[PDB]
RNA sequence: GAGCUACCUAAAAACAAUUUUAUGAAUCAACUCGUCUAUGUGGCAAAAUAGUGAGAAGAUUUUUAGGUAGAGGUGAAAAGCCU
RNA sequence: CCGCCUGUUUACCAAAAACAUCACCUCUAGCAUUACAAGUAUUAGAGGCACUGCCUGCCCAGUGAUCACUUGUUCCUAGGGACUAGCAUGACGGCUAAACGAGGGUCCAACUGU
RNA sequence: AAUUAUAUAACUUAUCUAUUUUAUAGUAUAAGUUUGAAAUUUCGGUUGGGGUGACCUCGGAGAAAAUCCUCCGAAUGAUUAUAACCUAGACUUACAAGUCAAAGUAAAAAUAUCUUUGACCCAGAUA
């Protein structure tokens, strides 16, 4: 996402009030583009086994794209929920 | 729209071609590019260490060579190296003068004899006078300057070379009086005298585009430069000591402003003072300075340099000019 | 025949990127105003100017095209753009000075006929200094050092 | 050419002040009233400001 | 705002007599245009009348309906025309 | 004299020597479902320019002569190789050419209240 | 001419997909670079009207307190044993800027002579 700010000051409104904008008002600069970040890892639970990255029960921290696109969208994986979480460890303890 | 150095060009192609005939690419050539310098020591402090530095990087002296009281440093044949520039001596003096060698030619064929006064009617800050004041071991000498700050230039030169001691002594004034009405007030005065008319400058013409000759508000000045160069060299023939020695010098290759300027003098002198001119052969003083030298020897009267690739120390023309009476 | 002798010369147009040969391309189009069948001929003729890199290429093409005043045809006609800078600037420069060569006018007419310019560049250096500009050898490589100095001073 | 320095106290003060001295000469070395010692003491060239 | 004018689309229409031929040929009406002179100048007319002139089977002329709109359109370029 | 010719133009001060025009020349483009076009290099778009014939036509690498050297352009180190034999100039003038014109001039005859 | 220019045209780096064992393909967007279709704005003064020239600030000399009157020079440089702080009273002057200086105090054992530029805003440098 793209977020801006404006180059012109806006005077105080007050407590309940709304600020009265200006035509100066419109002009912004950009303080930053999320799309340009670093990229982070999606937490995820297997439910059925699967090549190189685990068996079942197991959480691990994949690259976004390849979570939505081939674990949850096929049914091999659930979200890191902590309810998730709960039911896989009573599981495998029992085991 | 033609640029003041294009009407430079112009006028030298017209002109030259002729009187140089198939000279005249050699000499254009040779103008356009690069200038050779020739370092002259001060004497004084810088006598001996600077003389054996600039040794050690075998750029040898031209006049003590062809000798084999001046001493002038020149690279050899066809060599491009430059000088350092000039530093600051212990002593408190400058450590040696880079000017163009062939500039130095009026001096040393002026016959210096010992027991002597000179004057300089038009030295503006030229070396012509610092190298001179070098060659002046006994004589009183006088310089006159046209120009206001151009003479103020001199004396700052001479602050850096000349030792006090010797500027205090009245071998050092300074003046500026036009140079034709200093002929009334000192008439038959010094023995030898230089007088240098304010030439052409062909190689700065080109070069430089501010205060050129060629620009087309100093036409006027440019076409009565002939007959105002008569007139000074008039004017120092008649200040010079009867038997004294005048040497008429220019920087530019025009044979208009050469031999007829000459030519004039001693024929106004010749006739309407009663005194008599006779030249002095530069002929042997030609073949010593071969070596480092370049010319050609068509010019009746003077001896004119012009600048060779080989050796780009030109152009230098000096025409000595002895008073009998 | 064409990529015959394209291929002897400059062996790599395989292997150079698409980058690399559109840049040659683009710059004697868009810059240089050549028409479609004689960006074929230099291609053929020349092949060495795929290797050179833009912005020497264009330098070298208004060289030729203000500063000596010659035209689209005659640079295709000679193989011009074959021969280096140095070359170009050491024998037109030792000329221009001589007062042997003249840029053409507004009009496009020269007071002196200009010397060919296969005798410039084409023939050998001892008889382009015997013939085409009648000097001496040792005067030129004076002129080439000092033309060197001009350029690292500049 | 002259150019313009800038003259340091060597009293461990940070007192300085501009003089003038032309390019070709040796860096310049001075005796100078410090106001914060009240004493004349050494001025040494430290920094160049601009060439004049 | 293209009922005037510029260009285009669709559907329609007119062209006698004579000589040539077999046609952006010829003489000359209808019809279209507007060379030259006089009258007129708050005129019959905000561009006309009277004579005299150019083309007249063709890149001809004419009717009906539709299209392109102003930072634009149209133009056998006069910086022409678009109430 | 100018323009090749029939045509066009400043509605309301300019109809022409200007614009267009057959002819000739340059540049750009290898392709489909709304123009170009239900088309495809003898095609389409953009631009210049009288036609016609007639003189003037030269940046092929030089000399030997399909052959050897000398050049040139490149590399590998002043040595050593590689390449240049699958091609081969051009730039003006005087021309007009009969016809045609409410074009701009000169002249003879006739004619007349100019 | 100055200022811009996601008109087009190119690239490059990310982003998102494919593959690939790093790798080449592409790209509903963002950031750069290159081209420039266009967009907004302007046309110092005195010299007859032009045409080439010039000239516009400060100081010196003549006319003598006028001039588009007659001339020369300046946008510094050299030497300096290094020239502080504080403060009566004055010159000059539309404003702004520019000159000279007693007493007191302080360093030392008092003034460096030659003799000429640029406001405010806004950015610097270091301590
Ligand atoms: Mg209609
Ligand atoms: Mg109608
Ligand atoms: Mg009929
Ligand atoms: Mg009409
Ligand atoms: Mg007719
Ligand atoms: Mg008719
Ligand atoms: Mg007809
Ligand atoms: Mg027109
Ligand atoms: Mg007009
Ligand atoms: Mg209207
Ligand atoms: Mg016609
Ligand atoms: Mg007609
Ligand atoms: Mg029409
Ligand atoms: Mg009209
Ligand atoms: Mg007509
Ligand atoms: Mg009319
Ligand atoms: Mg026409
Ligand atoms: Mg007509
Ligand atoms: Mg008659
Ligand atoms: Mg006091």
């Amino acid at each position: 996402t793209v977020i801006v700010e404006r180059w012109w000051k806006v005077p105080l409104a007050g407590e309940g009030r709304k600020p009265h904008l200006h035509r100066r008002h419109r002009v912004y600069k950009l303080v930053e583009d999320t799309k340009h970040r670093p990229k982070d890892n999606l937490e995820l639970i297997l439910t059925q086994s699967v090549d190189e990255i685990g068996v079942r029960g197991d959480l691990v921290s994949v690259k976004k794209s390849v979570g939505r696109n081939k674990l949850l969208s096929q049914g091999l994986a659930v979200y890191a929920s902590p309810e998730n979480r709960k039911l896989f460890e009573e599981e495998k303890s029992l085991r | 729209q033609f640029t003041a150095s294009r009407l430079a060009l112009q006028n030298f192609d017209m002109t030259y071609s002729v009187q140089f005939g198939d000279l005249w690419p050699s000499i254009r050539v040779s103008l356009l590019s690069e200038q050779k310098y020739g370092a002259l020591v001060n004497n004084f402090a810088a006598w001996d260490s600077v003389s054996a530095k600039l040794e050690q990087l075998s750029a040898k002296d031209f006049v003590s060579e062809a000798i084999s009281n001046l001493r002038c440093f020149t690279f050899s044949r066809g060599d491009v190296s430059r000088f350092p520039p000039a530093r600051l001596g212990s002593l408190g003096l400058m450590d040696y003068y880079l000017m163009d060698a062939a500039s130095l030619l009026p001096v040393l064929a002026l016959g210096l004899q010992h027991g002597d006064t000179v004057l300089d009617l038009c030295a503006a800050p030229g070396g012509k006078t610092l190298a001179l004041l070098q060659t002046g071991c006994c004589r009183n000498l006088a310089a006159n300057d046209l120009s206001t700050s151009r003479t103020g230039r001199l004396q700052k030169v001479l602050h850096s070379y000349v030792p006090q001691d010797i500027r205090e002594g009245n071998q050092v004034r300074v003046t500026s009086w036009d140079g034709r009405k200093w002929g009334e007030l000192e008439g038959d005065t010094y023995d030898r005298v230089l007088v240098d008319v304010p030439c052409t400058t062909d190689r700065h013409s080109l070069h430089e585009e501010e205060n050129n000759i060629f620009q087309r508000s100093r036409k006027k000045e440019r076409q009565m430069l002939p007959m105002l160069q008569v007139q000074l060299l008039a004017a120092g023939l008649l200040a010079t000591k009867p038997g004294g020695h005048v040497v008429y010098s220019t920087c530019s290759l025009s044979h208009l402003q050469n031999e007829y300027v000459v030519q004039g003098a001693i024929e106004l002198l010749a006739n309407q003072y009663n005194i008599k001119v006779q030249v002095e052969d530069l002929s042997h003083f030609r073949k010593l300075f071969m070596d480092t030298f370049c010319f050609f020897p068509s010019c009746q009267v003077g001896e004119l340099v012009i600048p060779n690739l080989m050796v780009n120390f030109g152009p230098m023309y000096f025409c000595k000019l002895h008073r009998l009476p | 025949g064409k990529l015959k002798r394209v291929l002897s010369v400059c062996p790599e147009v395989f292997t150079m990127h698409q980058r690399d040969i559109d840049r040659v391309v683009k710059v004697l189009r868009e810059k240089c105003l050549f028409t479609a069948q004689h960006i074929t001929d230099v291609l053929h003729r020349c092949p060495t100017v795929l290797q050179e890199d833009p912005n020497e290429l264009e330098y070298k093409f208004q060289y030729a095209y203000f500063r000596m005043g010659l035209t689209h045809l005659d640079i295709v006609r000679t193989n011009f753009l074959q021969y280096s800078i140095t070359k170009i600037k050491q024998r037109h420069i030792y000329l221009e000075r001589l007062g042997r060569y003249q840029t053409p006018d507004k009009k496009g007419q020269t007071q002196i006929p200009n010397p060919s310019l296969r005798n410039i560049l084409r023939v050998s250096e001892a008889e382009f200094l015997a013939r085409t500009a009648c000097s001496s050898v040792e005067e030129f490589q004076v002129f080439k050092k000092l033309l060197d100095q001009e350029e690292e001073e500049e | 050419k002259t150019i313009l320095v800038k003259l340091v106290s060597q009293a461990g003060t940070g007192f300085s002040f501009n003089h003038k001295r032309s390019r070709l000469r040796e860096k310049l070395s001075l005796l100078h009233y410090d106001p914060i010692v009240n004493k004349k003491v050494l001025f040494v060239e430290q920094k160049k400001i601009r060439s004049l």
